[PDB]
């Protein structure tokens, strides 16, 4: 059973290194090629280049010559690539793939966001229901990095909800919105949180969101 | 290097259709061409391996064909699940190379929207900014205007919108459009209005609020 498994999102300030990991299991590790892709946001994948574990062979996309640097370890079935002196323009989604001659086994993907920016939790705001089926919610804003969470009264509202997806604001900072539709004769009569989280500055917040007296 | 160029890049299919999205290559490739699947924040999937052939797991719907620099991934009767993104992927030579892609967005019946405006709250305000926001839900297809109006001066670079991907139970997009202003510039006028023309409303929604009014 093949497998391959990338870490986790990072996150860094331009002019950075990154280093992203691709774990293989299933084969001999130094058998097979490990070739490593970037996917831009609403893009194509572009190759980057590919290495043999056991020999350390690689081969090189000239575009990534200076970016990119594949080592591996076949002790630990673990492939690497570093990207180094980061910039904006490498914020992308990382896949390694295993060499089939097509590309049957992928890892799940790497995030990687590059910005100026620094750790900021959000601040929530009622997105409050009309003075005359309803509508509500919250407005995640100011934060940095991706990703928040949204839930509604702890996961027991689930239905009528849309959470959009973040926009990149001019300060840096991303912006949310998460709403829900309810009946219209419900808003005196109940209570409606919604539950934010954002790990990253450790913000868990739960916010009332009432009509307007 | 080798350039693989795709056409369609955009495609709505209403399900039990057939489609056949094409991908043309800048030079000969031998059969080594593939096709790929890809769902939002997945890796992409095979489809098709070697122009032609089987893969393991892959629906029997699925099917390749060409030869020479013209290749065609063929669907017959399309399902609710086979929204995504198609590529096709060259591995004839380094450096492997794929094309623009092509998204099968899935087609239904006209939906208008449900419009809804939101003033900024209190609490943001006295921080200094106004989120004004108006809410397009549930509607297909996807296009749509969505203009912002204070105190009836038609407002322009001075918001963002975000759209949710094909609701995975009815098929249809929501959207949400963000007029940010200062407190100072929100609170020199009154009357705040969002405007929605859509191809299922006979004419444009108008969901406004007045700041003298609670």
């Amino acid at each position: 059973q093949v497998q391959l498994q990338e870490s986790g999102a990072e996150v860094m300030k331009p002019g950075a290194s990154v280093k992203i990991s691709c774990k293989a299991t299933g084969y001999t590790f130094s058998t097979y090629w490990i070739e490593w892709m970037k996917q831009r946001p609403g893009g194509g994948l572009e190759y980057i280049g590919e290495i043999l574990p056991g020999s350390g062979s690689t081969y090189y996309n000239e575009k990534f010559k200076g970016k990119a640097t594949f080592t591996a370890d076949t002790s630990s079935n673990t492939a690497y690539m570093q990207l180094s002196s980061l910039t904006s323009e490498d914020s992308a989604v990382y896949y390694c793939a295993r060499g089939d001659g097509y590309y049957k086994y992928w890892g799940q993907g790497t995030t990687l966001t590059v910005s100026s920016a620094s750790t900021k939790g959000p601040s929530v705001f009622p997105l409050a229901p009309s003075s005359k089926t309803a509508a509500l919610g919250c407005l995640v804003k100011d934060y940095f990095p991706e990703p928040v969470t949204v839930s509604w009264n702890s996961g027991a509202l689930t239905s009528g909800v849309h959470t959009f997806p973040a926009v990149l604001q001019s300060s840096g900072l991303y912006s949310l919105s998460s709403v829900v539709t309810v009946p219209s004769s419900s808003l005196g009569t109940q209570t409606y949180i919604c539950n934010v989280n954002h790990k990253p500055s450790n913000t868990k917040v739960d916010k009332r969101v009432e009509p307007k007296s | 290097d080798i350039e693989l160029t795709q056409s369609p890049a955009t495609l709505s299919v209403t399900p039990g259709d057939s489609v056949s999205l094409s991908c043309r290559a800048s030079q000969s490739i031998s059969n080594n061409l593939h096709w790929y699947q890809q769902k939002s924040h997945e890796p992409p999937r095979l489809l098709i391996k070697y122009v032609s052939q089987s893969v393991s797991g892959i629906p029997s719907r699925f099917s390749g064909s060409g030869s020479g620099t013209d290749f065609t991934l063929s669907i017959n009767s399309v399902e609710t699940e086979d929204f995504g993104m198609y590529f096709c992927g060259q591995s004839n030579s380094w450096p492997r190379t794929f094309g623009g892609g092509t998204k099968l967005e899935i087609k239904r019946t006209v939906a208008a929207p449900s419009v809804f405006i939101f003033p900024p709250s209190d609490e943001q305000l006295k921080s200094g900014t106004a989120s004004v926001v108006c809410l397009l839900n549930n509607f297909y297809p996807r296009e749509a205007k969505v203009q912002w109006k204070v105190d009836n001066a038609l407002q322009s670079g001075n918001s963002q919108e975000s759209v949710t991907e094909q609701d995975s139970k009815d098929s249809t997009y929501s959207l949400s459009s963000t007029l940010t202003l200062s407190k100072a510039d929100y609170e020199k006028h009154k009357v705040y209005a969002c405007e929605v023309t859509h191809q299922g409303l006979s004419s444009p929604v108008t969901k406004s609020f007045n700041r003298g009014e609670c």
